[PDB]
Formats: structure tokens, C-alpha cells, sequence
């Protein structure tokens, strides 16, 4: 997920700008909900997921918010143990403590219905137990008890005029989400929401810990702790699922890293290009960022280095000359099935046997497996979320930086090799599996575009349209599932504030029992493609000016 | 009137709510999204509590289990039993709003049923706030700000000490997942601020 966000100094032609692109994966019907809610305190517009009471994306007039994942590590498991002898027991704090325990009958259609046992703790549910050592894992969430006050907290917040009230809001929010905030004036901001654990000394939350008491953790952090910025000296804010800040801890997941590779520098250059920018240019950020390739910036230097004494046949040379005229922007042949340029093909298996030959051979089976990915694998559907640099990269991208890297080099991935054999042998695999299916002549190398497909089923693998449903986009984009824009105090209009976004494939979902569409259930779903946005309204004289239908109910509680 | 709810759609159907409390206004909101939205909204219904398997049959068995193990409804139950009348009111006109639309849905399904609901074969239920507190918490929660893999990485930490000794193991361990990186881009200039607390990188809980 992404997001920018533009302050007075940086902006032309206006005072703030807020671009937001979350990623969830794309489905049909459309992941979020567009909504406006006038009374009761509320006037606010926008989009939200799954119809949520509190709306994620949008904004009520005076300010403007957003969000993006927030990845801190609030989450850790208790080792529990337990005993052969008083089962449904564990040793808490010197004392034999009983389980809270609940049964479950799963009924099931056209089957014989199922019944199990579910176990908690006062850490948490019971993950799975180890019978041999007598040891159950209980897993602890920090925001636990929180879940409903976290939903408040979001519909609340859309009451907020200003920082102040609005950052009362983000303390209640117990998630680990980033918010940011713009408003009317030209003011910006971000937090680094959630509840985060007040961990015991020497208690590395990237492992288990014992749950007989000692390791428990003493409470929660303050919300003083949490990462925040408030009108940032550079003038704007962006993130891609990045770090909040310096020395702030990522979650433990082996697959998740914040390194000196990451794909929201591809952002910062772009705000960083130019002194202002106006709404128009803030838009197209998306495109670009869509487009780009993310290893290229990374190892571009490296294959140069290494390929420098190289005579003008040599065809290890000759894929590097093509990456080096390349800016990265994939952009699709005429034929919409094909990228222009080969590029990413070349650098996808180049980095597969990079890392054949570095990570994965350091490390034991079968945990080498999840370090070969290079980050490109997807099916005919085409990838499922955003597009990221894989952990293999990552670690690799550390051990060719070499004593630049602040990451101490306990193994050499290299394995006594200097880097440029490596590199030059990887890149001789990678001219024999091209060339063997493409053939010698670069320049004519046709190579697979990445799609984009709609899903019929929801994240969970579940049905939620029928299969014919599903939606076929020609080019992948690696952004926001939606998008939205709302920009403050335009020079260029009367109105306060402006505001668009697009919900694809449609508003509605419905399709009555004779097969008929409702006339809202794909008009939004060209204009993701181009590019496009439509307006969201605020005003009663801009809804009323645009108005289609209306319907009136009468209703006593 | 304190009675009335209007609900005007604009060129793209989006809906906009003008009520004058919060249970009309959240009442009106859950009308338009059954309008919109009721067979995607009951799939996820299923899919946040684990009763997919019973209009889906076998396949989905494992699934329910995994969505049932994961959390512990009754302390849903009391976090809802405990807002204050204004709060509540927001998910109980939700709920009801959904309700109202619902009704009316079973009761001319011949052109108001949402056509997967004849596909699938099974027709919709009504709504309770816990449902609808369980929308947000099934998704954003218990998927989205649930990440661990503790128990895997404890497993890979075993087996590089087998590999290169005890010590080692503990260095390469923190080569391929380390706690922080200094050179990481952030959202956040150092010149503005530095997260204040450190950790330990060493598993000295064992
Ligand atoms: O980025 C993701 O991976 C998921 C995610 C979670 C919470 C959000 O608000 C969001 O916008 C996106
Ligand atoms: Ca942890």
C-alpha cells in the first residue's frame, strides 16, 4: 500500500495534496464501499472496506486521512507448560492454572458434522502444542480486548477538525496501521498507530518465550512511543510499507524486512525531482510507480562493474547495455500481451541464480526454500497483491554493498569468490535460458506482461461472486487497489477542497434473479485502467447538482 | 422529522445518508450496503466466523476450524457488552438498517434476491451487531494485524546451530533477519526523531 502526501511548501497551485493507493489484491466486487454520511455530527466522503461504520479513505470538509500497513511486531508466542499428568493444566506463576476450553460442532452441507476442542490461556489461544516436550504455543496479540474501541477509533476520527482532536483518535487505535492526516490550512501529518508490548529485558521478539511468568510482558507502550511527524521539514510524507522511522523494529516474520532495498525510494525520487507540484503531477505519480521495476536501481551498478572489461560480443556485456539504455518503466507492446522492452525477464533470472548461488546455498534444508524467490513469480492471472524486492534480494542487496552494509557479514554469501565471478556466472545462466527460448537477437525479444484479474473469491479463498464474475485487466499495475485524491484550498476553484477517487469494478454488485445487472456494476472499471478518477462529492449543492435518484424511508426505533 | 432518513445516489450510485441521529444515519448506511453489497456481505459473514461448510460443503471444513481456532468469540461479546448507548447504536442501526432491506428481500425474492443466492442455493439471515463488529475484526485484525512466524523462525535458528556451531548459527541467524537496519529508508527523517528503545538480539530468553 501507498501513500504521499504533499504539504504547503511542496504544493503548487494548492496548500496540501493526499494520494492513497492501498493494497489488498483486486476483486470483483469491489474490496471497498463508497459512502457519504451527512448528520449526527458527521459530514464526511469517501471509500472504507467491506462497508466498515468508519471510513478508511476520505475526508469531511476540513481535514483529510488515509492509511497503509503498518508491519510493527505486535504479536509474540508463549511457550506453555504443560503436564502428562493434569492435562488442561498449565504452570503459571508457581500454580497449576486451568484452560479456558469451548467446543465447536462445524455443521457441514451434504456431510457429517465435525466437533473440536479450542484452548486459551491467559496469553492467548493455543496454536499448537508439542506432546513430546509437553509444551503448548499460545499466541499473545497486543491489541487483544481492542478490536471494537479500534473500530470506533476509525469512525470517530471522521469528526476531527484538527490535529489535535484528530491524534486523540489515532490513540484509541489499537492495529499496527499507519494514519495520515492533511488539512484545510496546508498542515500534514502521520502516526504509526497500534498497541505494542512493554517487553521484559532480553526478551528478542523474533522468537518464543517460556509462559511459566517470568518473561510476561509488563503492559503496553504509551502512545508517546508510537512513531509520528507533524509538518516535516522536507515538505511532504511517503510511505510503501516502509519503516516509520530510524531503529523502529519490523514484525518477526522471516519473509518481511526493512532494508537499504526498498521500494518507496521509487517515490522519493519523484518528489524529490521537483521543487512544487500541482495536483496533476501528484496524480501521475501513480503511473510511474506503477510501471517501474524495482530491481533494476538496485543491481544496475553491480552488473556494470562487473561486465566493464568486457569485449562488445560478449553477450554476458550485451544484456547489461540493454538494461543500461532502459529507465525501467515497463509499458506494453500493441499486441497488449507483451512488455516493449526485456528487462525484467533478464533481471528475474538473473536474480534466480544469484540466489542459488549465495543465500539459499547458506542455508539448511529445507528453510533454503524461502530465500529463491526473486520476487517476479506469478501465474497466467497474475500476481495476487503489490508487487515488493523478495527477502533474498534484500539480503543479497546488504552482502554486494560489501563494508557499506551496517550488516555484520557473519557468513560470506559470496563463499571466498570475488563478487564479479559470481555475478558473471549468473549472468551466463541467464543468457543460456533466455536465448535458448527467444533466440540471439535481443532487440526482437517479445517477453510476457504481467495481467491483472478481478477475483471472484475474497482474500480468504472463499467465494464471493460467481466464477464468470471474474474481471481481466491486460496490464498489471502495481498500485492501489483504489485510488483516491482530495486536494485543499485549490487556487484554481471556489470550492475548499477537491476530491476524487475510482471503486472498480463498480459501486454495486447486484445482479437481480433474472440476470439482470444493476447499472452501477462496471462503469468504474475502464476508467482504473486509463488512469481516471470521477469526483466525490461533499455539499449538499454538489450532491444535489449531480443527484440520480432518491428514496426517503420513515422509521421509528 | 427526527423519523426520517434520505438517501440520494449520485451519477456513479454512490450513496449519501442525511439523518439526524446515529441510528438513523447508521441505519441508513447498512440499507444501501444490503442494496449493494448482500451476497458479498453474507460470504464474508461466513468467512470472519467460520461457517463457510455449511452452505459449501467438505471443502471447507479445515478452513472453518482455522477461522474458529483463531479467536475467542465471548470476548467479543463483552468488549460489544460494555459501550456506552451512543457507541452501541452505531452497530445496532447497522445492523438493523441491513435488516430492514433483508426483510423485504425474503419477502419478493422473485426480484429482489440477489441472483448467487439462488446459484449457491441458501438464502440470507438476519443481522446482530456482533456480526457486525466481526466484519472489521475477522479482516483487519485477525488477518491484517495478526503477522507472526515465531515458531518457524526458532526451527530455522535450530538448524543453522547444527550447522555452524552455536554462536555462529546465532550470527547468520541475524544476517538473514535481523531486528533492525540502520541504512532502511524512512517514512520519517532522522532529523525529526529515532525510535528510543532497543532490543535484544541475542534469543536471551533461553
Ligand atoms: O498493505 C497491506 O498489505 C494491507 C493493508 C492493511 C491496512 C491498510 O489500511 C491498508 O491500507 C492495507
Ligand atoms: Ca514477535
Amino acid at each position: 500500500s501507498n501513500m504521499w502526501v504533499i504539504g504547503k511548501s511542496k504544493a503548487q497551485d494548492a496548500k496540501a495534496i493526499m494520494v492513497n493507493g492501498p493494497q489488498f489484491g483486486w476483486y470483483a466486487p469491489a474490496y471497498t464501499y463508497g459512502i457519504g454520511l451527512h448528520g449526527a455530527g458527521y459530514d464526511v466522503t469517501g471509500n472504507t472496506p467491506f462497508a466498515y461504520p468508519g471510513l478508511v479513505f476520505g475526508h469531511n470538509g476540513v481535514i483529510s486521512w488515509g492509511s497503509t500497513a503498518g508491519f510493527g511486531d505486535d504479536v509474540d508466542i508463549f511457550a506453555e507448560r504443560l503436564s502428562a499428568e493434569k492435562p488442561g493444566y498449565y504452570l503459571h506463576n508457581g500454580k497449576w492454572v486451568k484452560m479456558l476450553s469451548r467446543e465447536e460442532t462445524i455443521t457441514v452441507k451434504n456431510g457429517q458434522a465435525e466437533t473440536f476442542t479450542v484452548w486459551r490461556t491467559v496469553h492467548g489461544n493455543i496454536l499448537q502444542t508439542d506432546q513430546t516436550t509437553q509444551t503448548a504455543y499460545a499466541k499473545s496479540r497486543a491489541w487483544d480486548g481492542k478490536e471494537v474501541a479500534s473500530l470506533l477509533a476509525w469512525t470517530h476520527q471522521m469528526k476531527a477538525k484538527n490535529w489535535q482532536q484528530w491524534t486523540q483518535q489515532a490513540a484509541k487505535q489499537a492495529l499496527t496501521i499507519n494514519w495520515y492526516y492533511a488539512d484545510v490550512n496546508g498542515n500534514i501529518g502521520y502516526v504509526h498507530t497500534g498497541a505494542y508490548p512493554d517487553r521484559q529485558s532480553g526478551h528478542d521478539p523474533r522468537l518464543p518465550v517460556p509462559g511459566t511468568g517470568k518473561w510476561d510482558w509488563k503492559g503496553l507502550l504509551p502512545f508517546e512511543m508510537n512513531p509520528k511527524v507533524y509538518n516535516p521539514q522536507s515538505g511532504y510524507i511517503a510511505n510503501w510499507n516502509n519503516s516509520p522511522q530510524k531503529d523502529y523494529p519490523a514484525s518477526d516474520l522471516f519473509a518481511f524486512l526493512w532494508g537499504g532495498a526498498d521500494r518507496v525510494t521509487e517515490i522519493d525520487r519523484l518528489l524529490e525531482q521537483k521543487p512544487r507540484l500541482t495536483a496533476d503531477q501528484a496524480w501521475d505519480v501513480i503511473r510511474q510507480t506503477s510501471r517501474q521495476d524495482l530491481n533494476l536501481r538496485l543491481f544496475l551498478p553491480t552488473l556494470q562493474a562487473a561486465t566493464s572489461g568486457l569485449t562488445q560480443s560478449d553477450p554476458r556485456r550485451q544484456l547489461v547495455e540493454t538494461l543500461t539504455r532502459w529507465d525501467g518503466i515497463n509499458l506494453l507492446n500493441d499486441d497488449g500481451k507483451t512488455w516493449q522492452q526485456p528487462g525484467s525477464a533478464i533481471l528475474n533470472v538473473w536474480l534466480t541464480s544469484m540466489l542459488k548461488r549465495t543465500v539459499v546455498a547458506a542455508v539448511p534444508m529445507p528453510f533454503d526454500k524461502w530465500y529463491s524467490a526473486s520476487g517476479y513469480e506469478t501465474t497466467q492471472d497474475g500476481p495476487t497483491g503489490s508487487l515488493n524486492i523478495s527477502v533474498g534480494a534484500k539480503i543479497l542487496y546488504e552482502a554486494v554493498q560489501g563494508d557499506k552494509s551496517p550488516i555484520p557479514q557473519a557468513v560470506d554469501l559470496f563463499a571466498g569468490k570475488p563478487q564479479q565471478e559470481v555475478v558473471l556466472a549468473a549472468l551466463e545462466d541467464t543468457w543460456e535460458t533466455l536465448s535458448k527460448r527467444y533466440g540471439n537477437n535481443v532487440s526482437n525479444w517479445k517477453t510476457p506482461a504481467m495481467a491483472l484479474t478481478f477475483r471472484a473469491n475474497n482474500f480468504f479463498g472463499v467465494p464471493q461472486a460467481a466464477a464468470e464474475e471474474t474481471r481481466h485487466q491486460a496490464e498489471y499495475q502495481n498500485r492501489g487497489t483504489e485510488n483516491d485524491m482530495i486536494v485543499f484550498s485549490p487556487t484554481t476553484s471556489d470550492r475548499p477542497v477537491l476530491a476524487w477517487d475510482v471503486v472498480a469494478p463498480g459501486q454495486s454488485g447486484f445482479i437481480a434473479p433474472d440476470g439482470t445487472v444493476d447499472k452501477h456494476y462496471e462503469d468504474q472499471l475502464k476508467m482504473y485502467e486509463n488512469f481516471g478518477r470521477k469526483s466525490l462529492w461533499l455539499t449538499k449543492q454538489d450532491v444535489e447538482a449531480h443527484k440520480e435518484s432518491q428514496e426517503v424511508l420513515h422509521v421509528q426505533r | 422529522s427526527s423519523s426520517e432518513i434520505k438517501i440520494v445516489r449520485d451519477e456513479y450510485g454512490m450513496p449519501h445518508i442525511y439523518a439526524n441521529d446515529t441510528w438513523h444515519l447508521f441505519y441508513g448506511y447498512g440499507y444501501v450496503v444490503a442494496q449493494d453489497r448482500l451476497f458479498q456481505m453474507e460470504m464474508a459473514r461466513r468467512s470472519t466466523q467460520g461457517t463457510v461448510a455449511e452452505v459449501l460443503g467438505k471443502d471447507f471444513v479445515k478452513f472453518d476450524k482455522d477461522i474458529r481456532r483463531n479467536y475467542w468469540p465471548d470476548a467479543i461479546r463483552a468488549q460489544i457488552a460494555a459501550l456506552s448507548p451512543e457507541d452501541m447504536s452505531i452497530l445496532q442501526g447497522y445492523a438493523d438498517g441491513m435488516n430492514a432491506w433483508i426483510d423485504k428481500v425474503n419477502t419478493n425474492p422473485e426480484t429482489l434476491l440477489p441472483k448467487q443466492f439462488n446459484t449457491f442455493g441458501f438464502t440470507p439471515k438476519r443481522w446482530e451487531p456482533f456480526d457486525v463488529a466481526m466484519i472489521f475484526v475477522g479482516t483487519m485484525a485477525n488477518r491484517f494485524s495478526d503477522s507472526t512466524s515465531e515458531i518457524d523462525n526458532l526451527a530455522l535458528l535450530t538448524a543453522l546451530k547444527d550447522k555452524y556451531g552455536v554462536s555462529q548459527g546465532m550470527a547468520v541467524f541475524n544476517q538473514l533477519k535481523w531486528l533492525v537496519n540502520p541504512s532502511a529508508p524512512t517514512t520519517i527523517a532522522v532529523q525529526e526523531s529515532n525510535y528510543p528503545l532497543k532490543f535484544n538480539q541475542q534469543n536471551s530468553q533461553t
